[PDB]
DNA sequence: GTCCCTGTTCGGGCGCCA
DNA sequence: ATGGCGCCCGAACAGGGAC
């Protein structure tokens, strides 16, 4: 039962990059890991056995080294299959344990999100429902934020929401919140408002309305 | 009564018959002794009457000298135990308190008249025969043999044994707590067992024991401090030989000298290392029993050293498990190793001194290797486990030694300990032939009949130098001719020889030798800043080798 | 309860009182275990209790052994084998395969219990005697003897092959794409064939011999971490002489030069296409070695001459059951050592290394040992027999030692001796 | 070359048990070094091992599992088997079985896997979508370019497919993965048509739920 | 065919136990 | 009164190197 660890969760380089990864164990394991890949179309491959015996199969791109309780997983240059999610594996202590993979995603020149917010149906309300939701799209760093925030600042309860993947094509990405509030309360409050915050121009981009027609 | 176990068959060696000897005519209140004596014996079915036809015969005498409860009336059966089948002893060695472990209580039994317990095989009985004689009115003699054990039968040792094994046996089987150390006629008991329930087991035992009809007689031991064992004084938590009493009035003829020693030896258990050699010297060389070496000056110093040390009241602890084993080791004198086996720093377990002066030639690191598996088999032999090792040496120091060293050699678990007169090697001859030295060639022989020749050397320099000398060898020589070259060094020297013999004595590494020559030949590279040496063949002619050749000889030399 | 078959009569050579050998101490964790399967053999008939009064005597021990089955009993039968007569059945019974050397692996069976079943001569038996000891000698030792065929010595796998044959008769028959050896406690077969199939047909003959006369072999552990059972596997075929012999010196040296030819002489001694005396030229006159760069192209010609001779297969090679075996152990370097095998001087009959075994598992003798086992079995598979082992270790030491490592089913003969440079010459090849 | 295809229920009650198998097509069970194993691969989280069955029968489970976890191999057909017992949520998630061998001395790897199973843990059962539209409303029709979306609020069953206006568009839009709400699933996904376009021609999200069979189209 | 070394084993005296 | 065991000197032995 050995702890293992990948450090750098997920990284973005660009194509042609040389790439490395590091990979930590607990405890000495003497060339006793694996390296897969798995594809973000789920599957997983082994490309790697002893720390350094290539699979055979496996593009010669890749290639082993590492020791003792640290070690380390590495491409030449990039070449768009490869930018996948890699899993660390030691077969030491029968607890065999993989450490938490590392996505390696595309590097694109950030840009700002194109934001919507939009209001309740009538179609909905009409039943109680009174659902909100704000697309956030497009936009280069994962990371970022929303603010689902109604007259008074406040990130109520009834925030859900998720985000994609890094689309394949313009590798950007996109997230969407929904506020759910009961129609007494889309009565109630007033305005309501989405507050996307990103590596922008130090701007709070938001897009905001006020109608609790019922 | 006698024990009804199943005897033991006992043949003659294939060749060999009884021993029929004529036995010669004893003193007359003698004879009457021996006579009452006999008697008894025959109640008892020690003996019995015999058909005239066992011509076997062994001589017998008789002399209780003044004691109570002890007689005496003796056989001689030197003839026959000449005459008896070898059986294999059995037996590891004795045992010892340092592996003797602890118990709540204990006691110390042995049963008595044990010989004379077990009876004799009846078919060998023929054989232990005697006549004990009588004065004029019955002319005719009286016969007996023995129908048990004979008191100086090299049966009956081992006999004894292996039957009052087998008795002890099931009993062992009854009672997996109760522990007992089997000495020949001596049975040491113990377990942690409340006392009293200790008592009720130990009658059980000796109910059992002496059921068997092995009795189980008053010198039983009660008082629980003074436990008489195997020598040692057993106490409920250290144990001792109160008796390490010595003789110094005699210090003077052979025996003397051999009795002190041994004592030491002996006295070598717990009692913090001796150096015996310096007195073992003086019981060297002449052997004659009268003479009396004096030297004792030149030991005065070990003598008291040690008589002090016996001075100083040791004591060891005993043996647990729960921990663990190890022991440390110390250098003396030149040949003089001394260690100590304890679990916990100064309550020792078991002390002990080494001296092996093994090859002729033996440098100090192999003393150590030597030293440490001395410890080994021993500690094996007392706990059956391995203890881990403080040795007087540095590591790298150890390390190179075995890493040049091309004959493998190894040591179990040791850690590093500094504190003594630290091991380690003096001179170590160089890699490569350095630069900015000479080198030398060396040469020497002679002949059976000469008995004399000559040992020399030259130089690239051109320089050369012969000595012829006697009393030596084609071996001495080559070695002696080492010598030179050397003494006629430096800072540096390339050596050149074609003889491995001295090569190798040298290459070894030697810390000493019985032998002049060769040790001082080690002083000189303990002196030098660097020295090396290489090897080549003689009648091959090579390199400037064929000139020192017949510079040592013109076909031969004067 | 032993099988009815008739006995063979065995009455050792003339003029041998049987053995007397004494018995080393032994470990704690090895009494235990020796006494437990010691007594479990008293109790199916196997063995019997005695005493002192038997005079003979040999020696006895333990060896946990890395397996599913529990450790093993070892009896230094060494010296008994040796006062044994001679036996036709054994050489008969027991002939040596050459297409054996020649597979693509092989396997090692402990089928010792097969001996147990056939019977013992009623009165050859008292030299088999053996001695259990203990801890402090809490009491004396303990003595047995064996009824039936004791696992391990000359006349056991002698008699037995009848029995031993024709059980294997049908394996063979079934499929005589693999050959098998005996020797002693062990069974040598050889497949071939692709490793999985040969493991598989290996554990067929297993079963066999398990449903014929309760024939029971050891069942050697297999596990995850570093592993060892992947390697069990004997595969032969790779197994090439030392070929380790060389020199370039693009500038030879007084030294260089002198060192070499001083080697180049010994190898006169095996090899013919010797020549030393064009470099002892280069070399005459009493010169300053140190330093003294004397490059000889001259010589050149002669001095890669010796290298075709060094290069081959010494030819001459003569192998001879009718006389004994010999091998030299060197320590050449940290690490590796070296074997070479032969019945005439000088005239190996093949040579090698055994090298590191990649463990921080740094012993000198463990090493030493591990070669003679190794070098052993690679021996028997050979011409048969057993080579008597001139030992590179001193005697006080390697006995304290051995058995901790030892884990063949068999123990060889060995005699320890010093060493002299002309062999550390690299050139192994005494 | 050698493969292997894992099934199961993919849907369970909580505090049940379930069994998946694994049918494999290459190696057998009863070679030295084969084997196989068990990987559970939850929402997001990397990858977890269930446990490994080994040809000669010694298998090992996790420390934090085997309690509640027990293999199988039918050998003679290819089969092993992954069973988990008292099954709460989150076992849930997608499992697979990976060909594991002891290349040699040094080396053993899960050479081959086969695309894992989902498994989900729920009380709840087959529901029928709530669609709903997404307009831009009050801010009418501003920049040259437009977002729209759709409110799919209300189903149980995981799969759910929705494209816009039958498939035509595919062109700029964004579909996202739904969130256990209610122990149900709520999605919404949008697109951007140009100005002219959408006020224009018309759009629409189109939704489709297998298990509740209800096909539904909602414009605008 | 031989001396040379050398590394072992006894015998041996001895203290120690039974 | 014969077995064992370990020390500590000699005496004699046998086997690689070698004239």
């Amino acid at each position: 039962d050995i702890q293992m660890t990948q450090t750098t969760s997920s990284l973005s380089a660009s194509l042609g990059d040389r790439v490395t990864i590091s990979c930590s164990a607990s405890q000495d394991i003497s060339s006793y890991l694996n390296w897969y890949q798995q594809k973000p179309e789920g599957t997983v491959k082994l490309l790697i056995y002893y720390t350094s015996s290539l699979h055979s199969g496996v593009p010669s791109a890749f290639s082993g080294s590492g020791s003792g309780t640290d070690y380390s997983l590495t491409i030449s240059n990039l070449e768009p299959e490869d930018f996948a999610t890699y899993y660390c594996q030691q077969y030491s202590k029968f607890p065999w344990t993989f450490g938490g993979g590392t996505k390696l995603e595309i590097k694109r020149a950030d840009a700002a999100p194109t934001v919507s917010i939009f209001p309740p149906s009538s179609e909905q309300l009409t039943s109680g429902g009174a659902s909100v939701v704000c697309f956030l799209n497009n936009f280069y760093p994962k990371d970022i934020n929303v603010a689902w925030a109604i007259d008074g600042s406040a990130a109520a309860n009834g925030v859900l929401n998720s985000w994609t993947d890094q689309d394949s094509k313009d590798s950007t990405y996109s997230m969407s919140s929904t506020l759910t509030l009961t129609a007494d309360e889309y009565e109630a409050a007033n305005s309501y408002t989405c507050a996307a915050t990103h590596k922008t121009s130090t701007s709070p981009i938001v897009k905001s309305f006020n109608a609790n027609e019922c | 009564p006698i024990s009804p176990i199943e005897t033991v068959p006992v043949k003659l060696k294939p060749g060999m018959d009884g021993p029929k000897v004529k036995q010669w005519p004893l003193t007359e209140e003698k004879i009457k002794a021996l006579v009452e004596i006999c008697t008894e014996m025959e109640k008892e079915g020690k003996i019995s009457k015999i058909g005239p036809e066992n011509p076997y015969n062994t001589p017998v005498f008789a002399i209780k000298k003044k004691d109570s409860t002890k007689w005496r009336k003796l056989v001689d059966f030197r003839e026959l135990n000449k005459r008896t089948q070898d059986f294999w002893e059995v037996q590891l060695g004795i045992p010892h308190p340092a592996g003797l472990k602890k118990k709540k209580s204990v006691t110390v039994l042995d049963v008595g008249d044990a010989y004379f317990s077990v009876p004799l095989d009846e078919d060998f009985r023929k054989y232990t025969a005697f006549t004990i004689p009588s004065i004029n009115n019955e002319t005719p003699g009286i016969r007996y043999q023995y129908n048990v054990l004979p008191q100086g039968w090299k049966g009956s040792p081992a006999i004894f044994q292996s039957s009052m094994t087998k008795i002890l046996e099931p009993f062992k089987k009854q009672n997996p707590d109760i522990v007992i150390y089997q000495y020949i006629d001596d049975l040491y008991v113990g377990s942690d067992l409340e006392i009293g329930q200790h008592r009720t087991k130990i009658e059980e035992l000796r109910q059992h024991l002496l059921r068997w009809g092995l009795t189980t007689p008053d010198k039983k031991h009660q008082k629980e401090p003074p436990f008489l064992w195997m020598g040692y004084e057993l106490h409920p938590d250290k144990w001792t030989v109160q008796p390490i009493v010595l003789p110094e009035k005699d210090s003077w003829t052979v025996n003397d000298i051999q009795k002190l020693v041994g004592k030491l030896n002996w006295a070598s258990q717990i009692y913090p290392g001796i150096k015996v050699r310096q007195l073992s010297k003086l019981l060297r060389g002449t052997k004659a029993l009268t003479e009396v070496i004096p030297l004792t000056e030149e030991a005065e110093l070990e003598l008291a050293e040690n008589r002090e040390i016996l001075k100083e009241p040791v004591h060891g602890v005993y043996y647990d498990p729960s921990k663990d084993l190890i022991a440390e080791i110390q250098k003396q004198g030149q040949g003089q190793w001394t260690y100590q086996i304890y679990q916990e720093p100064f309550k020792n377990l078991k002390t002990g001194k080494y001296a092996r002066m093994r090859g002729a030639h033996t440098n100090d690191v192999k003393q150590l290797t030597e030293a440490v598996q001395k410890i080994t088999t021993e500690s094996i032999v007392i706990w059956g486990k391995t203890p881990k090792f403080k040795l007087p040496i540095q590591k790298e120091t150890w390390e190179t030694w075995w890493t040049e060293y091309w004959q493998a050699t190894w040591i179990p678990e040791w850690e590093f300990v500094n504190t003594p007169p630290l091991v380690k090697l003096w001179y170590q001859l160089e890699k490569e032939p350095i630069v900015g030295a000479e080198t030398f060639y060396v040469d020497g022989a002679a002949n059976r009949e000469t008995k004399l020749g000559k040992a020399g050397y030259v130089t690239n320099k051109g320089r050369q130098k012969v000595v012829p000398l006697t009393n030596t060898t084609n071996q001495k020589t080559e070695l002696q001719a080492i010598y030179l070259a050397l003494q006629d060094s430096g800072l540096e020297v390339n050596i050149v020889t074609d003889s491995q013999y001295a090569l190798g004595i040298i290459q070894a590494q030697p810390d000493k030798s019985e032998s002049e020559l060769v040790n001082q030949i080690i002083e000189q590279l303990i002196k030098k800043e660097k020295v090396y040496l290489a090897w080549v063949p003689a009648h091959k002619g090579i390199g400037g080798n064929e000139q020192v050749d017949k510079l040592v000889s013109a076909g031969i030399r004067k | 309860p032993i099988s009815p078959i008739e006995t063979v009569p065995v009455k050792l050579k003339p003029g041998m009182d049987g053995p007397k050998v004494k018995q080393w101490p032994l470990t704690e964790e090895k009494i235990k275990a020796l006494v437990e399967i010691c007594t479990e053999m008293e109790k199916e008939g196997k063995i019997s209790k005695i005493g002192p009064e038997n005079p003979y005597n040999t020696p006895v021990f333990a060896i946990k052994k890395k397996d599913s089955t529990k450790w093993r009993k070892l009896v230094d039968f060494r010296e008994l084998n040796k006062r044994t007569q001679d036996f036709w059945e054994v050489q008969l019974g027991i002939p040596h395969p050459a297409g054996l050397k020649k597979k693509k692996s092989v396997t090692v069976l402990d089928v010792g219990d097969a001996y147990f079943s056939v019977p013992l001569d009623e009165d050859f038996r008292k030299y088999t005697a053996f001695t259990i000891p203990s801890i402090n000698n809490e009491t004396p030792g303990i003595r047995y003897q064996y009824n039936v065929l004791p696992q391990g010595w000359k006349g056991s796998p002698a008699i037995f092959q009848s029995s031993m044959t024709k059980i294997l008769e049908p394996f063979k028959k079934q499929n005589p794409d693999i050959v098998i050896y005996q020797y002693i406690d062990d069974l040598y077969v050889g497949s071939d064939l692709e490793i999985g199939q040969h493991r598989t047909k290996i554990e067929e003959l297993r079963q066999h011999l398990l449903r014929w006369g309760l024939t029971t072999p050891d069942k050697k552990h297999q596990k995850e971490p570093p592993f060892l059972w992947m390697g069990y596997e004997l595969h032969p075929d790779k197994w090439t002489v030392q070929p380790i012999v060389l020199p370039e010196k693009d500038s030879w040296t007084v030294n260089d030069i002198q060192k070499l030819v001083g080697k180049l002489n010994w190898a006169s001694q095996i090899y013919p296409g010797i020549k030393v005396r064009q470099l002892s030229k280069l070399l005459r006159g009493t010169k300053a070695l140190t330093e003294v760069i004397p490059l000889t192209e001259e010589a050149e010609l002669e001095l890669a001459e010796n290298r075709e001779i060094l290069k081959e297969p010494v030819h001459g090679v003569y192998y001879d059951p009718s006389k004994d075996l010999i091998a030299e152990i060197q320590k050449q370097g940290q690490g590796q050592w070296t074997y070479q095998i032969y019945q005439e001087p000088f005239k190996n009959l093949k040579t090698g290394k055994y090298a590191r075994m990649r463990g921080a598992h740094t012993n000198d003798v463990k090493q030493l040992t591990e070669a003679v086992q190794k070098i052993t079995t690679e021996s028997i598979v050979i011409w048969g027999k057993t080579p008597k082992f001139k030992l590179p270790i001193q005697k006080e030491t390697w006995e304290t030692w051995w058995t901790e490592y030892w884990q063949a089913t068999w123990i060889p003969e060995w005699e320890f001796v010093n060493t002299p440079p002309l062999v550390k010459l690299w050139y192994q090849l005494e | 070359q050698i493969t292997l295809k894992e099934s199961g229920p993919g849907i369970v009650q909580p505090s049940q048990p379930f069994r998946l198998t694994c049918t494999f097509s290459g190696f057998s069970l009863s070679t030295s070094g084969i084997g196989v194993t068990w990987i559970r691969q939850p929402s997001g989280k990397g990858l977890e091992w269930l446990a490994t069955i080994w040809w000669d029968d010694d298998n090992r489970y996790n420390p934090s599992l085997k309690s509640r976890l027990t293999v199988s191999k039918d050998t003679s057909n290819n089969q092993a088997f992954l069973n988990m017992m008292t099954v709460e949520t989150a076992d849930t998630a997608i499992y697979y079985c990976a060909q594991s061998a002891i290349t040699s001395v040094t080396d053993s790897a899960m050479d081959h896997w086969g695309q894992g199973t989902s498994v989900t843990v729920s009380s709840a059962a087959t529901t029928p979508p709530s669609v709903y539209p997404l307009a831009p409303g009050s801010a009418a029709q501003t920049n040259s370019m437009v977002t729209l979306g759709c409110l799919v609020k209300g189903y149980f069953p995981e799969p759910v497919t929705v494209t816009w206006n039958s498939g035509s568009l595919s062109s700029g839009v964004h579909t996202f993965p739904a969130v256990l709400q209610s122990d149900l699933y709520t999605l919404s996904s949008s697109v951007t048509v140009p100005s002219s376009t959408w006020p224009s021609e018309t759009v629409t999200c189109n939704v489709a739920h297998p298990a509740s069979s209800t096909k539904v189209d909602k414009k605008i």
